[PDB]
RNA sequence: AGACGGACCAGAGCGAAAGCAUUUGCCAAGAAUGUUUUCAUUAAUCAAGAACGAAAGUCGGAGGUUCGAAGACGAUCAGAUACCGUCGUAGUUCCGACCAUAAACGAUGCCGACCGGCGAUGCGGCGGCGUUAUUCCCAUGACCCGCCGGGCAGCUUCCGGG
RNA sequence: GUCUGGCACGGUGAAGAGACAUGUUUUUUCACUGACCCGGUGAGGCGGGGGGGCGAGCCCCGAGGGGCUC
């Protein structure tokens, strides 16, 4: 019997030109046999990679996802799918004897990208602290949550992707949020979690090529 | 005859409680009792360290921990040798040693 | 893969009766590399063996 | 022409999928994608009886056939992904996960970016033993 | 598609008890504190009688992922119509009516006074050096230091009992 | 009576792959409508087009025009 291999291409994947690093891994596709095309079969996938090997300045913690839309003489262009955070980190963040805040919205940008993203923060332990707890009460916390949801609603709601990635990598959306509770409570861990996209609009070949340039 | 004063569980105040499930058992029992413990591990385990960090690819690559939380049963954890019986003025101790 | 290794130190007699013995060891061709194994026979610091099985990583039995 | 990009500096990514667990254990390289698969290999393929399908031994092998048949392609890095049985069981490793992975190693495969990847279900459906267990 | 609401979850809170945990919005109740407001003994406990009451269970509709009494098999066993493993019915889920039991335990009736200390925790009110806060100095928590009320508990003793 | 295979009524075009033997027809799939069939109506405003303009958003933009989406 033949090997299943030697009937295969390898291609390679590119990424948007947002990123420093525009080079990355390779992918395998299987050659055409009358119907089953390579490019029909290879449109779809998804590259899940960290940022730090994009930038090689920037945190380690954090993934983006990278659907592949569109293919040209074996090297596959893509376009932002989702983001997403890592689970080390997130496990070591939740800590005991403190108070957790979650909050979450859904809004449409300038195009019409549907996504809905998510956010959390820690209480924190000021330094000269004794009473070993650091809890809250419920209502100074509603505010809070209500104020996650103006600030990023505020910061989307104006742009079309290619600003509001280039926020996301140096995230000052929570950067920010920071700044505003201090009034109320400290804060001192806060981030952007995910970034999930519900809806896309169709495919329009002259806006990723100019975005991909 | 009262073996303890808790009777067992920290309760203190409430009516009702919600129960979990033994990791090991697989029994239903209450929150207050059914011994917690928290891990922290590594994933490599003090052994394989130097054979990966020497075969990596980054520069020294601080290589990440493990977390998870855990709920034994009564029965199952004396068992598991972790906790062990005592004696009637030893009992009233509620600190864990070093 | 037939191997050898010299012996640092005894750690403690082990198994069911006491016959086997933890140990210590390098490989007499790098240093830095190591293991640590049973074996079985009076066997003292200062000896060479023929290791088969380069590899296990055995722990308390 | 497996990864006709020759520099010899040029490394080849892959990743792993590690998935152990009691009674078995299984490795299963995969490109970045995970959709298109390169010598799937366990342990009960290696030894006779089923009491000692998750044994480190058996993982040892495994790695050993894998990195043999990952080598002859061009494949020379990997990212590692490890996972335990989860949903509503122990959801920590197994023993077969530290001699797989070490085998690797020191077989020569230039690994980076190891990581778990497990379910953790909040909240999920009821756990199979009937309120007092397995009375054995 | 239907269930469940992890870690944060504490000898922490609420409720007459049973019992109560994702977000938001709505509806109507309540304790404690604060009070130089008001009525003026209107109260405590209670046979008969009346509301509520975990799980299982019964009745009529909708639904039926997961688990699983019955039930069938494969193993261990001198034997096992059990402990183990694989399948799997009633049920577990919601809407509307029945029943009124539990180690329904603080195994400790309700009301009221009196009787020793110590450090904490949760709510409200009163104050004080200082730090941050925020955006230029204030009223918000956060701590720092005390006080007062009525709460869930805790350590110590020749109070005194047994 | 009923299930099923074949010939005729049976037309247009485009992709994929064959047996012989060094093109033949065959075929699986996609699309079309003009035979055929179905429903509705007192056979009552279908499609393109710009003479439309009450307006909007996308381009050039003499800010006046016309191009696109409606
Ligand atoms: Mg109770
Ligand atoms: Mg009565
Ligand atoms: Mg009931
Ligand atoms: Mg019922
Ligand atoms: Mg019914
Ligand atoms: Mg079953
Ligand atoms: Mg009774
Ligand atoms: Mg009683």
């Amino acid at each position: 019997v033949v090997d299943p291999f030697s009937k295969k291409d390898w291609y390679d994947v590119k990424a948007p030109a947002m990123f420093n690093i525009r080079n990355i891994g390779k992918t395998l596709v299987t050659r055409t046999q009358g119907t089953k095309i390579a490019s029909d079969g290879l449109k779809g996938r998804v590259f899940e990679v960290s940022l730090a090997d994009l930038q090689n300045d920037e945190v380690a913690f954090r993934k983006f996802k990278l659907i592949t839309e569109d293919v040209q003489g074996k090297n596959c262009l893509t376009n932002f799918h989702g983001m997403d955070l890592t689970r080390d980190k997130m496990c070591s963040m939740v800590k005991k004897w403190q108070t957790m805040i979650e909050a979450h919205v859904d809004v449409k940008t300038t195009d019409g990208y549907l996504l809905r993203l998510f956010c959390v923060g820690f209480t924190k332990k000021r330094n000269n602290q004794i009473r070993k707890t650091s809890y809250a009460q419920h209502q100074q916390v509603r505010q809070i949550r209500k104020k996650m949801m103006e600030i990023m609603t505020r910061e989307v709601q104006t742009n079309d992707l290619k600003e509001v990635v280039n926020k996301l990598i140096p995230d000052s959306i929570g950067k920010d949020i920071e700044k505003a509770c201090q009034s109320i409570y400290p804060l001192h861990d806060v981030f952007v979690r995910k970034v999930k996209m519900l809806k896309k609009p169709k495919f329009e070949l002259g806006k990723l090529m100019e975005l991909h340039g | 005859t009262k073996k303890r004063r808790n009777n067992g569980r920290a309760k203190k105040g409430r009516g009702h409680v919600q129960p979990i499930r033994c990791t090991n058992c697989a029994r239903c029992v209450p929150k207050d009792k059914a011994i917690k413990k928290f891990v922290i591990r590594n994933i490599v385990e003090a052994a394989a360290v130097r054979d990966i960090s020497e075969a990596s690819v980054f520069d020294a690559y601080v290589l990440p921990k493990l977390y998870v939380k855990l709920h034994y049963c009564v029965s199952c954890a004396i068992h598991s040798k972790v906790v062990r019986n005592r004696s009637r003025e030893a009992r009233k101790d509620r600190t864990p040693p070093p | 893969p037939i191997k050898l290794a010299r012996v640092t130190k005894v750690i403690g007699k082990t198994g069911s009766q006491g016959q086997c013995t933890q140990v210590r060891v390098e490989f007499m061709d790098d240093t830095s590399h190591s293991t640590i194994r049973n074996v079985k026979g009076p066997v003292r610091e200062g000896d060479v063996l023929t290791l088969l099985e380069s590899e296990r990583e055995a722990r308390r039995l | 022409s497996l990864g006709p990009q020759v520099a010899e500096g040029e490394n080849v990514f892959g990743v792993c999928h590690i998935f152990a667990s009691f009674n078995d254990t299984f490795v299963h390289v995969t490109d970045l994608s995970g959709k298109e698969t390169i010598c799937r290999v366990t342990g009960g393929m290696k030894v006779k009886a089923d009491r000692d399908e998750s044994s480190p031994y058996a993982a040892m092998l495994a790695a050993q056939d894998v990195a043999q048949r990952c080598k002859e392609l061009g494949i020379t890095a990997l990212h590692i992904k490890l996972r335990a049985t989860g949903g509503n069981r122990t959801k920590t490793p197994g023993p077969g996960a530290q001699s797989a992975l070490r085998a690797l190693a020191r077989s020569g495969m230039k690994i980076g970016r190891i990581e778990d990847v497990t379910p953790i279900p909040s909240d999920s459906t009821r756990r199979k033993g009937g309120r007092r267990g397995r009375r054995l």
